[PDB]
């Protein structure tokens, strides 16, 4: 139980738009839930790429366009990062994944 | 009303472009009947084609029933 | 509104031993959506009258344009050709095909969300 | 352990209050974040076309204008009515 | 008699004292405005950052961006106000755009003011909270103040580094005049030096210091192909150029 | 549950800019700058002197369900050259 | 099941919609229908604790 | 005691429930029910111009006839050609 | 029967601001919804491979 | 201030998703040689920034147009396009954004008697595009006025209730007229998007500023 709220708030807000999504989720609950993806989605349709999943589908770009789904989530992880390295900061050391060479 | 009687005949006379764009559309969706027969696995890319050659084709069309109306209600 | 996982996690370190497999229900009752229950039935909305009080000044004022028309029988006669045709679409079109062809339409609503797996997230 | 405060705007639970209210784009806010982000940048070609067909539009209503003041003046310069009055 | 009437009128009501007064409603608003309209004098910034520094804490981005960005360009530094700004953008650092994070570290690397924390949440800011292509809608004079600052003040953030190496191409430092693509090229360069870190889209800055070597001095040069030679070591392959085809 | 409740709370709301959409219309129909269609602009000593039905021109009044058609509501200005 | 979700989603309570079901144009699988069934046994959090 | 919650439910048990295919038994006449369907349409087709025809009627028609009267007005003031002609004898018609 | 209208022009801007508000209310009011829901749906199935071995990586349940 | 609530996966965001998805795929984005990543991201989204917004274009064009057209069959209604300034300033507001695309592509510079025929070839596709969609919706409400005349002619002249065939079958070929008055307005909004699309893609065509310098290995 040092990491399970992170996790467990996943779970949890994964399963509410899983088992909504389609079918009767309202754009206000899912802008509560995940207000960074929310966030980085309207930066796509600010800045005219609000087709650039499809520009990368024409550009047969399957690398790209794994990095692009995952660069938008990569905010979900953000909470781990954040503890990990302020585990690592109290206790002295760096964190790992921070460095060049890590 | 001689304008009006030659506006008349030269309506009459000038929808005879219809049968030459009937006679073309009919030979275009023939043959998207045939292109189907021959390949049906495409048949929906097909007719996207084929409705776009009766676009065009479509066009010859009223621009004679265009000239109609410049002669008719001009 | 605070994290309701973190309220679980307060609510089952909260209880004791003897009261957990009582309190359970109620701690899943308490860190659950709110679905909102259905409101009084009102009236209609100011919108909604207003939609349809000009959809029925713009009826009666084009159907008066209609009738001072010069060919205003035909006039009258292309209104009922035309509300033949609506009236035969609600008996003609498969209004739950047609529904979940514009799903199909979609990639949102074509597929189920392929996202987060149970044995990824999951804490022994 | 890893605390709520690591999670504050990143990562939210399902409303278990209130259903809030819906977060609006930049553009459903405010025009001028449209005009100068997205309607000018990129939408200017369309708006340089509905100029040029009202220009060259205007440009034709003068040429029709001019045309039928021309038979006007020419018809009441002959003397006869320029208009069929009808029947009523 | 009305010429004298508005001479009396002209010395005692339209004043900097009345202008700095009716500038105190929103003052972010303000000061934005009147330092890009030019109005860049000392006095007036300090009655501005006492009328800002209760309520800096509460700001909304756009106006800690505007703030930051007058008193940029007022070039007046306040350390219990850039102390507030800092705190600001610390505490609801996933608001902030990149854009906006861009102008506030280059304000806060015209001053040497940083602290760990908000190292960290500028970084985590730009790297978790924002769009990956953020990046590339910057300007690559932007990015590369972003990273003397973050390489002055020696803090190793390599996902930062990763992101913000993706502004750096051909399209961005053609965007630059050639001075300016010179002095951001340096800056890159000295900075990707600093932090040993030599990603796939440092070759575009490098190149854009040996399509154009004629600007560039012996040391410059020198400099440039030290980092070339570096990334070339780290990349795994050697370094050409490529021509029109 | 659902939040089926929820969307049924909310009535019947417009396109969220219709206002301005129907604005431009009405300013596009009644900012023309020429005259009604069938009207003509006179002088206003011509418009003082003449009674209201020979100021309606018969063209301009036509008959709501007429037995003959071109049958008109009013008959205007009797007195002409 | 997803066919239950959509009928008493919002849609199906519309007009053209009201007598229709999602089931007959998508009928639901086997391991569906016996997941439902295990997902609403399981909705008792003791009943989880002990079957675990 | 609200107006629209019950002309909604009477509206849908018009719309759903009656079903005039198998009310009438008209399975038997007719083939399938997209059949009843097109006739149902081309009904209420002639239904309706027959009930704007009857509705104001005796009138002289703008439509072009094809030289047939109602056979009742031969030369009266309905199928006269000539409008300014029909709209003087609909005078003298009326003033009967 | 005309086919000319009154004035050619007023039909012509009409046209354009029917059509300027259809692409306004598209850019601004239909497409941020849209690719709200199919961005997030295409991000989820565009990451869920990595982002269920980074995930998996970074569980230490197991 | 205050947005209005949306309910994810309804019918009209579906239908527009699937309508913009196809106006979109009528241009497809050039593949690069470079394989794309992260070097190569900033001209893919270069490319993306000078590339003409032809989904949106075509995706407004589309949907004004349909909608006018479908406003035609309403009763007590008539298109909009049916007038000659509406769809010919459509079709002459799409020629003029093609024009102006390819004008600013080309440093705003306006362009061997080969040169005459080839501009008249061009100059000309702004009266087809339209002349085609405001003819055809002029065409077909003439016919059917016309057709309702003849149709109104039978019941008047042979008794309201006497003449049951052939007011009949007079009455099924107005009700396929309409029916097909139904196709032809999808079908001419689908043909004015479409044509659009090839109009303004002759010159969505530009330069892709790829790699200049690279490592090899
Ligand atoms: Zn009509």
């Amino acid at each position: 139980e040092e990491e399970e709220l992170w996790l467990l708030t996943l779970t949890q807000q994964f399963k509410h738009i899983q088992k909504h999504f389609g079918i009767d989720l309202p754009h206000s609950v899912v802008a509560h839930m995940d207000p960074l993806l929310i966030k980085k989605i309207d930066w796509e349709t600010t800045n005219a790429l609000e087709d650039f999943d499809i520009t990368l589908d024409d550009m047969g770009a399957e690398d790209a366009k794994e990095q692009w789904g995952a660069e938008n989530l990569s905010h979900h992880f953000l909470p781990l990062i954040r503890y990990r390295r302020d585990l690592a900061r109290k206790n002295g050391d760096r964190y790992g994944p921070d460095l060049v060479n890590g | 009303s001689v304008l009006a009687a030659s506006k008349m005949v030269g309506a009459g006379c000038a929808t005879i472009a219809l049968a030459g764009v009937g006679a073309g559309l009919g030979v275009m969706f023939g043959s998207l009947i045939n292109g189907a027969a021959r390949n049906p696995n495409i048949a929906k890319q097909l007719v996207g084609y084929a409705l776009l050659g009766f676009a065009l084709t479509e066009s010859i069309a009223l621009f004679s029933l265009l000239v109609v109306f410049l002669i008719l209600f001009a | 509104e605070g994290n309701s996982v973190a309220g679980i996690i307060k609510s089952v370190n909260e209880t004791s031993g003897a009261n957990l497999l009582s309190s359970l229900k109620t701690i899943k009752a308490q860190a659950a959506p709110i679905y909102p229950a259905a409101a009084s039935s009102t009236g209609y909305s100011t919108q909604a009258k207003i939609a349809l009080f000009g959809a029925l000044s713009w009826i009666l004022y084009r159907a008066d344009g209609q009738s001072k028309a010069h060919e205003w029988i035909v006039d009258l006669n292309l209104n009922v050709l035309q509300a033949a045709w609506l009236i035969s679409f609600s008996s003609l079109i498969p209004f739950r095909a047609v529904y979940f062809a514009f799903r199909g339409m979609a990639p949102a609503t074509a597929s189920t969300l392929n996202g987060l797996k149970t044995f990824s997230s999951i804490s022994l | 352990v890893l605390g709520e405060v690591y999670l504050k705007d990143i990562l939210r639970t399902p409303p278990t209050g209130a259903i809030p209210a819906n977060v609006p784009h930049p553009f459903q806010t405010s025009f001028y974040t449209y005009a100068t982000k997205k309607l000018i940048p990129r939408h200017w070609y369309l708006l340089g076309g509905f100029t040029f067909t009202i220009t060259l539009y205007g440009i034709l209503d003068g040429l029709r204008d001019s045309g039928k003041k021309k038979a006007y003046d020419e018809a009441i310069h002959a003397g006869k009515t320029p208009y069929t009055a009808g029947g009523h | 008699p009305s010429q004298n009437l508005v001479s009396t009128f002209a010395n005692k009501v339209i004043v900097e004292e009345n202008l700095v007064n009716v500038a105190e409603i929103d003052v972010p608003f303000w000061s934005y405005w009147l330092s890009s309209a030019g109005f860049t004098s000392k006095d007036a910034f300090v009655k501005f950052a006492e009328a800002v520094k209760p309520k800096v804490a509460a700001l909304s981005t756009s106006d800690i961006t505007n703030l930051t960005v007058a008193f940029k360009r007022a070039n007046y530094y306040d350390k219990d106000l850039f102390t507030g700004i800092e705190a600001n953008v610390s505490a609801n650092f996933t608001k902030f755009e990149t854009e906006q994070l861009l102008q506030i570290v280059a304000t806060f690397d015209a001053f040497n003011h940083s602290s760990v924390a908000f190292l960290d949440d500028v970084a985590d800011s730009i790297t978790y909270c924002n769009h990956y292509l953020a990046p590339v809608r910057a300007g690559a004079d932007e990015l590369a103040t972003l990273l003397t600052y973050y390489a002055k003040n020696g803090h190793e953030r390599a996902d930062l580094l990763a992101t913000v190496a993706r502004g750096f191409s051909e399209v961005s430092l053609g965007k630059l005049s050639a001075a300016q693509r010179k002095d951001t090229v340096l800056s890159a360069l000295k900075a990707f030096q600093t932090f040993g870190f030599y990603p796939e889209s440092i070759e575009a800055v490098i190149g854009a210091a040996l399509v154009s070597p004629a600007e560039y001095s012996a040391e410059e040069l020198k400099e440039v192909e030290a980092v070339k030679v570096a990334a070339e070591n780290a990349l795994g392959g050697e370094f050409v150029l490529i021509q029109e085809g | 549950m659902s939040y089926s409740a929820y969307f049924a709370k909310a009535g019947f709301q417009f396109p969220a800019g219709l206002s301005a959409l129907v604005a431009g219309i009405v300013a596009l129909n009644v900012c023309t700058g020429r005259p009604t269609k069938g009207t003509k602009e006179i002088s206003n000593a011509e418009y003082n002197a003449t009674p209201i039905g020979y100021l309606q021109s018969p063209d301009q009044h036509p008959t709501a369900f007429p037995k003959v058609p071109g049958m008109k509501d009013v008959h205007g200005s009797p007195h002409h050259h | 099941t997803f066919a239950q979700r959509l009928n008493s989603s919002p849609a199906f309570s519309s007009f053209l919609l009201k007598r229709e079901k999602a089931e007959s144009e998508v009928p639901p699988s086997e391991l569906e229908l016996e997941a439902a069934q295990k997902a609403a046994e399981l909705e008792d959090p003791e009943v989880a604790l002990r079957t675990l | 005691m609200a107006v629209t919650s019950f002309l909604g439910k009477a509206f849908e048990k018009y719309f759903y429930d009656f079903s005039a295919y198998e009310q009438f038994g008209l399975n038997r006449f007719l083939s399938s029910k997209g059949q009843y369907v097109a006739l149902r349409h081309v009904g209420f087709v002639m239904v309706g111009v027959n009930v704007l025809l009857a509705a104001n009627f005796p009138f002289n028609p703008p439509f072009p006839t094809i030289g047939m009267c109602p056979a009742g007005w031969e030369g009266t003031w309905v199928c006269q050609a000539d409008k300014a002609k029909a709209l003087e004898m609909y005078k003298e018609w009326k003033k009967s | 029967m005309k086919l000319l209208p009154e004035s050619l022009q007023q039909e012509a801007a009409t046209a354009a601001v029917v059509a300027s508000w259809v692409l306004w209310h598209l850019d601004t009011q239909l497409l941020p919804t849209i690719m709200r829901e199919h961005k997030l749906h295409a991000c989820w199935a565009a990451a869920a491979k990595r982002y269920n071995e980074k995930l998996f990586k970074l569980n230490p349940s197991y | 201030s205050s947005v209005r609530d949306v309910k994810t996966g309804s019918l009209p965001t579906n239908f527009l998703t699937g309508v913009y998805r196809f106006w979109r795929s009528q241009n497809p984005a050039e593949k690069p040689h470079d394989p794309v990543n992260d070097r190569l991201l900033p001209a893919v989204v270069d490319a993306s920034d000078k590339r003409a917004s032809i989904g949106t274009w075509a995706t407004t064009f589309f949907c004004t147009i349909i909608s006018c057209n479908l406003l035609g069959l309403m009763p007590f209604n008539e298109a909009p396009t049916s007038g000659l300034g509406f769809a010919t300033g459509l079709g002459v507001s799409v020629w003029a954004t093609a024009t102006i695309l390819g004008l600013s592509k080309t440093g705003f510079k306006f362009p061997f008697i080969f040169v005459p025929l080839e501009t008249i070839s061009y100059t000309f596709r702004a009266v087809s595009l339209g002349v085609r969609l405001w003819v055809n919706m002029l065409a077909g409400h003439t016919l059917l006025h016309i057709l309702t005349g003849m149709a109104l002619a039978l019941p008047f002249s042979l008794g309201f209730f006497s003449m049951v065939p052939a007011t009949f079958g007079v009455c099924c070929l107005l009700s396929a007229l309409v029916g097909l008055e139904y196709l032809v307005a999808v079908l001419q909004s689908g043909v004015f998007s479409i044509l659009s699309t090839v109009y303004v893609g002759e010159f969505n065509h530009d330069k892709f500023i790829g790699p200049a310098a690279k490592i090899v290995k």
